[PDB]
RNA sequence: GCCCCGCGGACGCUACGCCGCGACGAGUAGGAGGGCCGCUGCGGUGAGCCUUGAAGCCUAGGGCGCGGGCCCGGGUGGAGCCGCCGCAGGUGCAGAUCUUGGUGGUAGUAGCAAAUAUUCAAACGAGAACUUUGAAGGCCGAAGUGGAGAAGGGUUCCAU
RNA sequence: GGCGAAAGACUAAUCGAACCAUCUAGUAGCUGGUUCCCUCCGAAGUUUCCCUCAGGAUAGCUGGCGCUCUCGCAGACCCG
RNA sequence: CCACCCGACCCGUCUUGAAACACGGACCAAGGAGUCUAACACGUGCGCGAGUCGGGGGCUCGCACGAAAGCCGCCGUGGCGCAAUGAAGGUGAAGGCCGGCGCGCUCGCCGGCCGAGGUGGGAUCCCGAGGCCUCUCCAGUCCGCCGAGGGCGCACCACCGGCCCGUCUCGCCCGCCGCGCCGGGGAGGUGGAGCACGAGCGCACGUGUUAGGACCCGAAAGAUGGUGAACUAUGCCUGGG
RNA sequence: CGCGACCUCAGAUCAGACGUGGCGACCCGCUGAAUUUAAGCAUAUUAGUCAGCGGAGGAGAAGAAACUAACCAGGAUUCCCUCAGUAACGGCGAGUGAACAGGGAAGAGCCCAGCGCCGAAUCCCCGCCCCGCGGCGGGGCGCGGGACAUGUGGCGUACGGAAGACCCGCUCCCCGGCGCCGCUCGUGGGGGGCCCAAGUCCUUCUGAUCGAGGCCCAGCCCGUGGACGGUGUGAGGCCGGUAGCGGCCCCCGGCGCGCCGGGCCCGGGUCUUCCCGGAGUCGGGUUGCUUGGGAAUGCAGCCCAAAGCGGGUGGUAAACUCCAUCUAAGGCUAAAUACCGGCACGAGACCGAUAGUCAACAAGUACCGUAAGGGAAAGUUGAAAAGAACUUUGAAGAGAGAGUUCAAGAGGGCGUGAAACCGUUAAGAGGUAAACGGGUGGGGUCCGCGCAGUCCGCCCGGAGGAUUCAACCCGGCGGCGGGUCCGGCCGUGUCGGCGCGGCGGAUCUUUCCCGCGGGGGACCGUCCCCCGACCGGCGACCGGCCGCCGCCGGGCGCAUUU
RNA sequence: CGACUCUUAGCGGUGGAUCACUCGGCUCGUGCGUCGAUGAAGAACGCAGCUAGCUGCGAGAAUUAAUGUGAAUUGCAGGACACAUUGAUCAUCGACACUUCGAACGCACUUGCGGCCCCGGGUUCCUCCCGGGGCUACGCCUGUCUGAGCGUCGCU
């Protein structure tokens, strides 16, 4: 709010015994303004209770080698098809996840030309989704420049752009990210892992250079190796299926005592 | 007022901070316009090297900081009289020249002449008139290899000698090297008192 | 998506230069398209409504194949009135109704020389970009 | 021989889930937890809802929840709105002789009582205690309730 | 500051220091108020020091978070 | 909606004590009060870890989103952390056994090995006589549980000893380009926010504390600069009565 | 006496110019509080801040050391990070508080006086002519005027400079008009104008539709355009627009080469000799203010008042001594930096008519005050006025009919239309003010719409119908097993060896190369590839084959079966 | 039996909450960064066919010229040479115009009072009168003219 706001009136406070209360009140007469409180939060005209100032912390710092995980783990879940479909992406017609297309796409110059592509590697379906999605947002956002919201779809990553942004660029729900430079918000758009992407082959190799393997570093990044599971093996079925757990465990206990009605 | 541990604090806002506050909510801007200004001057120089003119190396001051070496402001006098290079002539041709500096040591002297000298190798010079060339670089080399060096010209780097592993002779494992300090130490406090005792005896034998 | 950043896609600007437009401006905002025969004779897709152009209304109550007149291009309003587009006030004076210009297709053209003009701008620009389409 | 006249045998285990047993239950100031309590906006998501009727508002309608609250029916309304996962805050009122706006009881009450005084007839008019005309009775009583100005007002002057 | 045959009178309904705006959201150990629900725990008016006695600091009383350990069984069933 | 029986005083507040002959509140709607910034502490979450962190700058043919994001590494300058202590000059954290001697301090020179001492407790872990049993006897094998008793002892606690720095008492010995008003060493005490195989850094959240308008409303006052003698006070000018 | 020269003055509506005042966000020079904090209060703090005065510009100021340091030294100013809440200041209380080094942004240097030398070699004004030529001037002329030796200009300034001699190397630079037009100038020099894709297809909804469904073959169509706004809902395709190193036109500017109108034109090295600096200023005392500056950081007043191997500084007063470092008392200078005023413009996790600016409206308006000054309230018919013709009662306000509209159950402060409060209608009740908790009862409203009210599974019996069951055959698929089924592969290990493989290394390099170090090699580590033996295992991924089992489709099965 | 009173519902009022809407704010950012004696900022008065405010403008007054544009403007009216294409309207804006006060400039601030020059008229031939035009402020710079001084000198 503005910093004047509420104090450009020269107000003061009649003080007590006149049986109204003290609040500061404007001075003169002849105008209905005259008499009626001010500078308060709680009068009409008066000043908000503790002015929003700009110099509040709008922003904040995430450390990089966070942030590099954050994308190895949205990559990661990429892959996964049950994380994918739980993000809504309609990839049930999907050849194989990840899903990699050749190069010359990214020489791609018409948006037919990549309407066609999305329909033969069936992400289509998806790219209909959005439509079916696209409605008006609810509330003051219609008038503050947001009044048309959308659902988000297939992220198409690509290493050199050719003439891929442009044609593109036109389709509801798609977003274009170079692999060089790859964005936690649009890779897992919400705070939520899985979004439907798809590779070109240029940008699928690159990603061994870019965030390295556990054998070697990564060779565009300065000192950088992919971060360490504290659970090499997840399949919690399989180790407490495993003879090696059975043998150490004791009888389970199944006979459900129950309240015994003393006669 | 305080309340059980704490750590006594005296943060500086009495005053009105409120009225002075500077926000930087414009540098994302600040950043973009200095690029920009960056872009526009390489362009307009071109193909003289964007950074701008070379610097010398000099040796930082302080105990602090007398290891390492970084760009200096300008060429002395000194070591653009050795190189060769009129003071007036070096900054058109890109030289940077500090006439205050002056070279207390021959070390630090002899690495920036030898400095002028590789760079006034490394530089092709245009000349005035395209169609008629005096003491110019060659059409040759002005037509290919001529183009704009980016980043500081021959950077200043710290170089550091390997020394190779050797022997230990007997008199460097017989060398006391704290009692040489606390010795040293004590002739450097004691040298003026010891320079009048032994002066104040010799009009006293005498 | 528009790039552009000198143009604004704020709603309350764009609707605050609509609604204050000057007249001259007013006429490109009230453009009708042109009838299918009209479009492939002059390679032209839409005109700024004149006078004595003869009209289809195509939406709205009074939407028929009847071919009116364009008797008056009220800008301050962005509305025109068609000759036979009208209604029964109470008194029983006959009003005319304003149909808004993008409502209605134009079925023949007033033709001067500033038309013709104005027709010949259009079918080069619209041919030049098929040298660029191509 | 393990199986077989029969080829079969409920539920479960959102593991942040489900199940069993026992003891317990006051509370100002104050602390903590949970909230599928509630408000506004942002990122996702619901191939969500909506001119075959959104928000809001009304309701002796039908219910759920200890509760905060919520769902549905009907009416009104006429263009937008909500659930879930996270994010953010100018986020919840009974009070502050609180602020602004509105409204009552008081109450058809107090009051319309300073300076003597009005009455008759007619006119105009839809309409007369009050306007106009005439007649009568009165008052100011030349230090005026008279006739003209200054200051101040600024068209109040005059006619319709 | 004026002015006062003087009453602290008068100085534009203001006078034992006019009025206007700003400093200024001046400070207040003092008065008033301080907005949803359920669940669990639950006080103190005492010590010492303070230009301290309508206030604080201090210890006590409170809550929250833990952590370090102790204590299991004869048993799917029943069965020391 | 009404009836009846029993119960039942008006809330908020301050207070030892409120239904009070304490204050606020006629009624209704909408607005209305612990905030944000910086700092600090601890607790919790995440990343990396003796390190950690680009926040300032630069690079990416800036620019819907994107004022975002990504990258730098001879951009880690720098911050904090890895070392304390003293006012300072300054100094500055490893010992225990095996010998070979010397000396008699209870120590000193040499070679070795080991490598952050010892004691009491100590989650866990290891060994384990003895036990339990199958249709029976003869000795075996796979093979669980019970196990007296013993062992290695995490973290942490307490205690003893040791190491660094200040300071004090004591007493001898050694070093050499500086033979000095030079430098170094020992032992016994005592002061330190030290050491004794690191735990920090960055980010986030919460709670508390403070400086800020600082939960909201409230003084009597103080200051700076201006506007007023159309009222009234007084002097003067010019008129009137 | 007078006539002249100069000096110091004066007058002019003299010829020609210049200043004033405004705005004031940011900037420069002054002046300068108190509230407040210190739990009181006076130093301190607030604060060199508010208020007051003056002066500017697009920036300002600052600025090329009388600097920092004490190092192996850096090197104008300004800004950022850090230094650092530190050194220091402080009723050493509350509180306050810089700098240097380091890393960056930007980077740019210079001119006088003096001292000298050159015949004042210099400048202003006027008149005329010639040429570019909205006055910007260039030149020529004039026995034209004036300034000026009380000092103009060239050279020269602390980095030294000058002259002479000897040597070396040369013919440059600049400004204004050529023309053609080279030119992301960086998102395509700048400004203005005018244009540029694709559904109003079929059916339906509606008051209107921008809604819904459809538009073969992935195809309704465009998409470098699916931002936004308008249009009777909700529109990529109706319209404006949007995208595009898209088009066209007009104007304006810098650069690039092209005759000229023209000006202007030597430099470096060595040696000898000569020259060399700012005074009522520095500094000292004292006073007051100021500062972190503390036996005095800076500033000012008064008094004292310099020097020239001097002077300043060297963060504790003083004397002596050495050393370091600069050269004050004259001046100019872009960039990086600031910007709550202004002119345009874009955007927002912001507010949404008691909010957001006081002001969404004829708002600094109405109104108030003598004045300085104070200062509101106030948005919404409808898609379209279609704003209700006409009849009728009334003096009219106002009604009753009628009519428009989807709607007036939208009628001109008209979207929605809450509560308080009121009127009326219906129901109930009423002498302990009302209201309230618990418990029931009565009535009413409405709901279940109840009002004949368990279905599900299996078996038995009757009464029908059939795409008919088991089994078996043929296809297809799947599950599981076979790594002593076969490929593929994978995990790890040893040996030889591949790509001079890549990368690193505080390993070594008088193999070797050259300018006294970089190269290039060897080695080590790691990774990656390849290559033979050889290696445990195939939910790591994976095919073929076989075996088993299951399902499905087809065939047969044609009735004690399903 | 009613009134009256209370409670609850329907409808009607009173009021303007709520919801939806938004040509307005607020905040951040960017580019530019320009006033005045050649009369600014501000003020006053005036100007439209009907017009009071707002807005715009200055006696050429809700605008002139020009350029662009291309048929309107509009609440009503009027003009087919004022209903226009020979250019309506709108935009731009470089030409012209631009009352009084205001730093505000003859003096004074009353539309108070002058002075000088030129032109026209009063048969102007003088004085004088009327109308019109130009000028008449303070400070300051350079230059010019006119001078002052028992200031310093020279000649006679
Ligand atoms: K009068
Ligand atoms: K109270
Ligand atoms: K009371
Ligand atoms: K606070
Ligand atoms: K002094
Ligand atoms: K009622
Ligand atoms: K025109
Ligand atoms: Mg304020
Ligand atoms: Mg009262
Ligand atoms: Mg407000
Ligand atoms: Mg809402
Ligand atoms: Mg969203
Ligand atoms: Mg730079
Ligand atoms: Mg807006
Ligand atoms: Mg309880
Ligand atoms: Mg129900
Ligand atoms: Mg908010
Ligand atoms: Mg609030
Ligand atoms: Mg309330
Ligand atoms: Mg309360
Ligand atoms: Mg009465
Ligand atoms: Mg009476
Ligand atoms: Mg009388
Ligand atoms: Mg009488
Ligand atoms: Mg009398
Ligand atoms: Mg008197
Ligand atoms: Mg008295
Ligand atoms: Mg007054
Ligand atoms: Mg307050
Ligand atoms: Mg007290
Ligand atoms: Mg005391
Ligand atoms: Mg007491
Ligand atoms: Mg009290
Ligand atoms: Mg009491
Ligand atoms: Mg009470
Ligand atoms: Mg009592
Ligand atoms: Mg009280
Ligand atoms: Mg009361
Ligand atoms: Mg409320
Ligand atoms: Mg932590
Ligand atoms: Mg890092
Ligand atoms: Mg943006
Ligand atoms: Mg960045
Ligand atoms: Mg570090
Ligand atoms: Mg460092
Ligand atoms: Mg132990
Ligand atoms: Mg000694
Ligand atoms: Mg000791
Ligand atoms: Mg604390
Ligand atoms: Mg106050
Ligand atoms: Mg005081
Ligand atoms: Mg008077
Ligand atoms: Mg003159
Ligand atoms: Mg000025
Ligand atoms: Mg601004
Ligand atoms: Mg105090
Ligand atoms: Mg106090
Ligand atoms: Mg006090
Ligand atoms: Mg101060
Ligand atoms: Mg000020
Ligand atoms: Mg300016
Ligand atoms: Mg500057
Ligand atoms: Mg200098
Ligand atoms: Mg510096
Ligand atoms: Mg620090
Ligand atoms: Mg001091
Ligand atoms: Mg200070
Ligand atoms: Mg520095
Ligand atoms: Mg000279
Ligand atoms: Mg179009
Ligand atoms: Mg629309
Ligand atoms: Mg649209
Ligand atoms: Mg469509
Ligand atoms: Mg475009
Ligand atoms: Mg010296
Ligand atoms: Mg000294
Ligand atoms: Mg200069
Ligand atoms: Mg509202
Ligand atoms: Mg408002
Ligand atoms: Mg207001
Ligand atoms: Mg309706
Ligand atoms: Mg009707
Ligand atoms: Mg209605
Ligand atoms: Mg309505
Ligand atoms: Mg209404
Ligand atoms: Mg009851
Ligand atoms: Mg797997
Ligand atoms: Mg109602
Ligand atoms: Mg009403
Ligand atoms: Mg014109
Ligand atoms: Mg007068």
């Amino acid at each position: 709010v503005s910093e004047l706001a509420g104090h450009q009136t020269s107000a003061e406070s009649w003080g007590t015994g006149r049986a109204v209360a003290r609040i500061p009140r404007v001075r003169g007469g002849g105008t209905h303004r005259s008499g009626q409180g001010a500078f308060g939060n709680m009068c009409r005209g008066g000043r908000m209770f503790a002015p929003t100032k700009t110099w509040r912390r709008w922003h904040r710092r995430v450390n990089t080698t966070q942030k590099r995980y954050a994308i190895c783990s949205a990559l990661a879940a990429s892959a996964l098809p049950a994380l994918v479909m739980s993000k809504g992406h309609r990839i049930e017609e999907v050849p194989e996840l990840p899903l990699v297309v050749e190069d010359k796409v990214e020489g791609y110059k018409k948006t037919k030309e990549a309407v066609l592509l999305l329909k033969k590697l069936k992400a289509w379906n998806d790219i209909k989704k959005v439509y079916a999605s696209q409605r008006m947002r609810a509330g003051k956002g219609k008038m503050r420049n947001r009044r048309r919201i959308q659902r988000r779809g297939p992220c198409i990553i690509y290493n050199e752009d050719n003439g891929i942004i442009k044609a593109f660029r036109n389709i509801p729900g798609i977003t274009l990210l170079n692999v060089s430079k790859l964005n936690i918000l649009k890779l897992a758009p919400g705070g939520h892992v899985g979004r439907f992407c798809i590779w070109t082959e240029s940008a699928f190799r690159k990603l061994d250079e870019l965030y390295g393997t556990w054998r070697k570093a990564a060779s565009l990044k300065s000192n950088y190796n992919l971060p360490m599971h504290k659970m090499i093996n997840t399949d919690l079925s399989r180790i407490l299926k495993s003879p090696e757990i059975q043998r150490a465990l004791r009888a389970p206990r199944k006979k459900i005592h129950r309240r015994v009605l003393k006669k | 007022a305080p309340s059980r541990n704490g750590m006594v604090l005296k943060p500086h806002f009495h005053k009105d901070w409120q009225r002075r506050v500077a926000t930087w909510f414009n540098q994302p801007a600040r950043k973009i316009r200095r690029r920009k200004a960056r872009q526009a001057k390489a362009r307009r120089i071109a193909p003289r090297p964007a950074s701008g003119p070379i610097r010398p190396i000099v040796r930082c001051p302080t105990v602090r900081y007398h290891t390492k070496v970084r760009a200096g402001r300008g060429f002395s006098l000194e070591e653009l009289r050795v190189a060769g290079i009129h003071k007036k002539v070096a900054r058109t041709i890109g030289i940077s020249v500090d006439p205050r500096r002056r070279n207390k040591s021959t070390e630090s002297l002899q690495a920036n002449v030898q400095r002028l000298k590789e760079y006034r190798s490394k530089l092709i010079l245009f000349p005035r008139k395209p169609s008629a060339p005096k003491k110019g670089d060659s059409s040759a080399e002005e037509l290919k290899l001529a183009t704009q060096l980016t980043g500081p010209v021959m950077p200043v780097r710290n170089v550091y000698k390997k020394e190779k592993a050797r022997v230990i002779t007997e008199e460097e494992k017989n060398f006391k090297a704290f009692a040489s300090l606390r010795m040293a130490r004590a002739n450097a406090r004691l040298f003026g008192i010891r320079a009048k005792r032994a002066k104040e005896a010799a009009e006293q034998d005498v | 998506m528009k790039f552009n950043p000198f143009v604004t896609s704020d709603r309350s600007k764009n609707r605050k230069r609509h609604f204050n437009a000057p007249s001259h401006i007013r006429r490109k905002i009230m453009s009708s398209p042109l009838s299918k025969e009209l479009r492939q004779k002059y390679n032209v897709r839409s005109m700024p409504i004149r006078k004595d152009d003869e009209v289809q209304v195509v939406r709205g109550h009074y939407k028929g194949q009847q071919i009116g007149k364009v008797v008056q291009v009220y800008r301050k309003k962005y509305v025109i009135y068609i000759e036979r587009v009208q209604r029964e006030k109470a008194n029983g004076t006959t009003v005319h109704v304003g149909i808004h210009p993008s409502k209605v297709v134009i079925t023949r053209l007033k033709l001067d020389k500033d038309r013709k003009k104005i027709l010949e701008r259009k079918a080069k620009s619209r041919q030049v970009g098929k040298e660029k389409g191509k």
